[PDB]
């Protein structure tokens, strides 16, 4: 039923501003406020601010007021979020959230959250995620992977055979290589029986470069 | 409120005593 | 769906923790901050039963304002139940800040938006909030200051009009200024000033409305009968120094075709008073050379009907007060606490 | 005013155990407190609201209790699924303050790692860079050392590893050590071995290969 959809992951430089979006649905966007929360690098949740669509009046936490500006377009059922004068410290995930759908008061707990939008504040630039293959040789059962190397910034969605192969898949957490490039590898274990039977191709997407890849890993 | 105290002190003026909260009133 | 309940509320206020103001001080604890987005929810087309005189919120606010005063107003010595206590009485700053009353999860406050409503019976325009509004705990007698206002016409609240031992609240649709001054260069001598022309307009319409409730009966105002100076005088507060005002010049039956303007009534500070917090008397110190001054908004009158109108054709009305719950009843009338899921 | 203090900030129990997270407020706020579970790389999911009231669609082994300024979320019969982070929040009004969080890990039976090793395909050698990979699979605990031997010569600073979040079913991990070299250094040598040391292993276990075979 109710659904919230944020913008795509982004990158900016030390002080540059960023405008995240949040397109809601499943409810009359009029009656319910929109709240913004963020999660930093290895920290907890931090509520940022509240915005009312019917009035447009906004309030923020003391740590953020002066830098955050929440606007709205009632017609497209889309709340906006805008941050100015960023730092290496502001590298974080930003969610929009909204209360449970009810007429009565006292239900302003966040039931519905967005998918989150990663916002990398860095003096780097968007690079291509060079995908290579990792073929079997076999460990007891099979073992094959995609090595997505030498790119920026996060994230990178990885499906196997277009989201058919899930069980045994282990997408690792991307590591920032020395070069300054997030290097990541996803792998999967499957019965050795199906190594020639069934094809195994991985499907990599890197939104910040709109560039998607499909590679067949050949058991060499 | 001291009601009986209030009733007597109002009777001084030939009026009845009522407590108005923690106070004395006369009618 | 929902049900009348008597839960324990909490208070919210836009207090400042740094200021040593008694109200800010007391409200810095006991209260939480304040909702910057108070959610009002118009109940479709429902109709509910209110009763401002059986409202538990009045007792909870009564307790709160009690505990505000006799913990933050320092009495030199208090005499009550057969005991006498000693304390230090340091002079303080004093200005009542709005207090919001709030229901805990599992409860909501129903609110009546009936423009003309006298706190008893059916409502129709029923609303729902999780917190009341800015209600200054202004403690006064004969006159309610800095309070709400009737949106449209003057309203007349009374638990029972035929019972003359019940207080009459009259709720004005017109604010009135009252400038009370304790100048510098007698020590205890204050005076109060009120635009007589403006004031007499309000009273004329108040007597007209009161006449509406009493089959075209001649309306008479008389000074209070007898009792403690706290009810015979409009006894309010100013910068911690309790004033006492003679309102006889105020309710002037004559000044209703010519008359005049600037009404000036005596008024005076007291050091010994009768506590409204309980049956007892209280010792306090005088001021210090300041031009003690408060302006206040008149928003209602506390009145009492006589009982010799079973004869005649004129109904008499006397200034009232003393029941301080009634002050809180004059702002908590449109609210009532209700229990949902 | 209004400060929430969530403790502990970390917790470790075994499947079927009973754990207890605590939230403590400055002053009362009418029990407008909600409990959220954020599973590893997921969205928050309100378990509990109105201090004690259960949100439908979540198990009844999750309970909230307490009132005023003392609240507690108890997970009665803990399960592997619950490996996540839990936060308390106030929602009487703004600011809807969050707690500091509570990471919850699960103790389980020592599970040995499956070791697999991947040589870099010719694609990356054309790019002009070798990248070898070493993989540990479905192991516990997290403590795992991986040594690289180029012609049985110990390496250092080349490799970087990374582990998955604790599995939601088997409560296991999977580490990926990765040796980044140049095509030049790849052609000058034959033997590439990764040597794992887990406590699920009797002794250090190597998987290796020779280039060109
Ligand atoms: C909403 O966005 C659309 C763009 O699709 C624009 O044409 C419209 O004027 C916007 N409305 C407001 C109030 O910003
Ligand atoms: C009820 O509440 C307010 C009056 O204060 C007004 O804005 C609203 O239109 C009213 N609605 C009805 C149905 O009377
Ligand atoms: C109070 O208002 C109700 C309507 O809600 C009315 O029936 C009743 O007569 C009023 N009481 C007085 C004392 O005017
Ligand atoms: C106030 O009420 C009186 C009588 O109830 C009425 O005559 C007057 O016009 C009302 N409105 C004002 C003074 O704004
Ligand atoms: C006369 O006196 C009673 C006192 O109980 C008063 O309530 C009432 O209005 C009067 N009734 C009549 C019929 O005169
Ligand atoms: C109103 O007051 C009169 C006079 O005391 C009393 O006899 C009568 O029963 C009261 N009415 C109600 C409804 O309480
Ligand atoms: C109260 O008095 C102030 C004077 O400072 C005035 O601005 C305001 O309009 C008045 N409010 C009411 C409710 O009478
Ligand atoms: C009140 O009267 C005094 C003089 O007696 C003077 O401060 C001023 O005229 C009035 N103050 C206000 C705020 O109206
Ligand atoms: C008293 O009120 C009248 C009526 O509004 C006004 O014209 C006059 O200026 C006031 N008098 C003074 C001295 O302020
Ligand atoms: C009010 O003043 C008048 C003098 O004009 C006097 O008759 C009356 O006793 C005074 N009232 C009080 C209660 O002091
Ligand atoms: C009441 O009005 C009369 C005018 O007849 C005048 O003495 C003065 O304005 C007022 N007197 C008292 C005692 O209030
Ligand atoms: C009423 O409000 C004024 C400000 O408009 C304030 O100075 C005064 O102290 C208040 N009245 C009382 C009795 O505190």
């Amino acid at each position: 039923q109710v659904q919230l959809v944020q913008s795509g992951a982004e990158v900016q430089k030390p002080g540059a501003s960023v405008k995240v979006s949040c397109k809601a649905s499943g409810y009359t966007f009029a009656s319910y406020d929109i709240n913004w929360v963020r999660q930093a690098t290895g920290q907890g949740l931090e509520w940022m601010g509240w915005m009312n669509p019917k009035t447009g009046n906004t309030g923020y936490a003391q740590k953020f007021q002066g830098r955050v500006t929440l606007t709205r377009n009632t017609s497209i059922s889309t709340a906006y979020m805008e941050l100015t004068s960023l730092r290496s410290e502001d590298t974080a995930v930003y969610y929009c959230a909204t209360y449970r759908i009810i007429a009565a008061v006292g239900y302003r707990y966040f039931q519905y959250w967005g998918q989150g939008t990663l916002v990398t504040v860095s003096s780097a630039s968007t690079k291509g995620p060079s995908v290579f293959p990792l073929a079997p040789s076999s460990g007891g059962t099979a073992a094959l992977g995609c090595l997505v190397k030498d790119y920026f910034p996060e994230p990178v969605t990885v499906s196997w055979n277009s989201g058919a192969l899930t069980s045994g898949v282990h997408t690792f957490p991307a590591v920032l290589q020395s070069s300054g490039l997030y290097s990541l590898s996803s792998v999967v274990t499957v019965p050795s029986s199906s190594l020639g039977t069934q094809t195994y191709i991985c499907n990599v997407n890197h939104k910040p470069s709109n560039t998607k890849v499909d590679k067949r890993v050949e058991p060499k | 409120x001291n009601l009986h105290f209030c009733q007597l002190r109002c009777k001084s003026l030939g009026l009845l005593g009522r407590c108005a909260x923690t106070y004395c009133a006369c009618v | 769906v929902w049900k009348d309940a008597d839960t324990t509320l909490f208070c919210a206020s836009d207090a400042k923790a740094h200021e040593t103001e008694v109200h800010n001080v007391w409200a810095t604890h006991a209260c939480v901050p304040t909702d910057p987005n108070p959610q009002e929810i118009h109940l479709e087309n429902v109709t509910e039963n209110f009763n401002m005189w059986k409202n538990n919120m009045v007792e909870q606010m009564q307790e709160d304002v009690i505990s505000l005063w006799d913990q933050s107003l320092q009495p030199c010595v208090k005499l009550t139940g057969g005991s006498v206590i000693k304390q230090a009485c340091p002079k303080i700053s004093f200005d009542p800040i709005p207090i919001h009353y709030c229901t805990p999860a599992g409860y909501v406050i129903l609110k009546c938006n009936d423009k003309n409503f006298n706190g008893t019976g059916p409502c129709k325009n029923v609303s729902s909030v999780q917190c009341t509004h800015g209600i200054k705990p202004v403690v006064s007698t004969q006159l309610l200051l800095n309070g709400s206002l009737a949106e449209e016409e003057i309203i007349i609240r009374s638990e029972n009009l035929t019972n003359n031992a019940k207080t009459i609240i009259v709720h004005l649709n017109k604010s009135v200024e009252i400038n009370c001054t304790r100048p510098s260069n007698d020590i205890r001598k204050a005076y109060c000033e009120i635009n007589g022309t403006k004031w007499n307009k309000v009273l004329k319409q108040v007597t007209e409305k009161l006449k509406e409730h009493f089959n075209n009966k001649t309306i008479i105002f008389q000074p209070p009968s007898g009792g403690d100076l706290e009810i015979t005088m409009h006894s309010f507060n100013c910068r911690g120094e309790f004033f006492y005002c003679n309102t006889t010049q105020l309710f002037n039956n004559t000044c209703i075709k010519g008359c005049n303007g600037t009404i000036t009534l005596p008024c005076k500070i007291k050091q010994i008073i009768n506590m409204w917090q309980g049956t007892g008397q209280a010792m306090y110190a005088p001021p210090i050379d300041g031009k003690i001054n408060c302006v206040s908004n008149i928003t209602g009158i506390l009145l009492t009907r006589d009982g010799g109108a079973n004869n005649t054709s004129n109904e008499t009305f006397r200034p009232g007060g003393g029941n301080i719950k009634d002050n809180w009843r004059s702002e908590l009338y449109k609210y009532k606490v209700v229990q949902i899921e | 005013d209004i400060q929430l203090t969530q403790s502990p900030s970390s917790l470790s129990a075994s499947v079927g155990d009973s754990v207890t997270i605590t939230c403590r407020a400055s002053q009362g706020f009418g029990n407008y407190l909600a409990w959220y579970q954020q599973r590893p790389g997921k969205v928050p999911e309100v378990l509990i609201y109105a201090a004690t009231t259960l949100q439908s669609g979540v198990p009844s082994r999750f309970s909230g209790s307490g009132s005023g300024t003392d609240f507690t979320l108890t997970i009665s019969s803990l399960q592997p699924e619950d490996v996540a982070t839990y936060y308390c929040q106030k929602y009487n009004s703004a600011p809807f303050t969050f707690g500091q969080g509570t990471r919850l890990e699960i103790k389980r039976t020592v599970a040995a790692p499956s070791v697999f090793i991947f040589p870099p395909s010719d694609e990356q050698l054309k790019s002009g860079t070798a990248s070898v990979v070493c993989l540990l699979n479905n192991f516990y605990p997290r403590e795992a050392k991986v040594q690289w031997k180029v012609d049985n010569a110990l390496q250092s600073g080349n490799s970087q590893e990374s582990v998955t979040e604790q599995d939601s079913k088997d409560s296991t991990y999977s580490l990926s050590s990765t040796l980044t070299l140049s095509k030049a250094d790849y052609e000058k040598h034959k033997v590439y071995a990764c040597e794992v040391t887990h406590q699920g292993l009797s002794s250090p276990v190597t998987k290796s290969f020779n280039r060109g075979e």
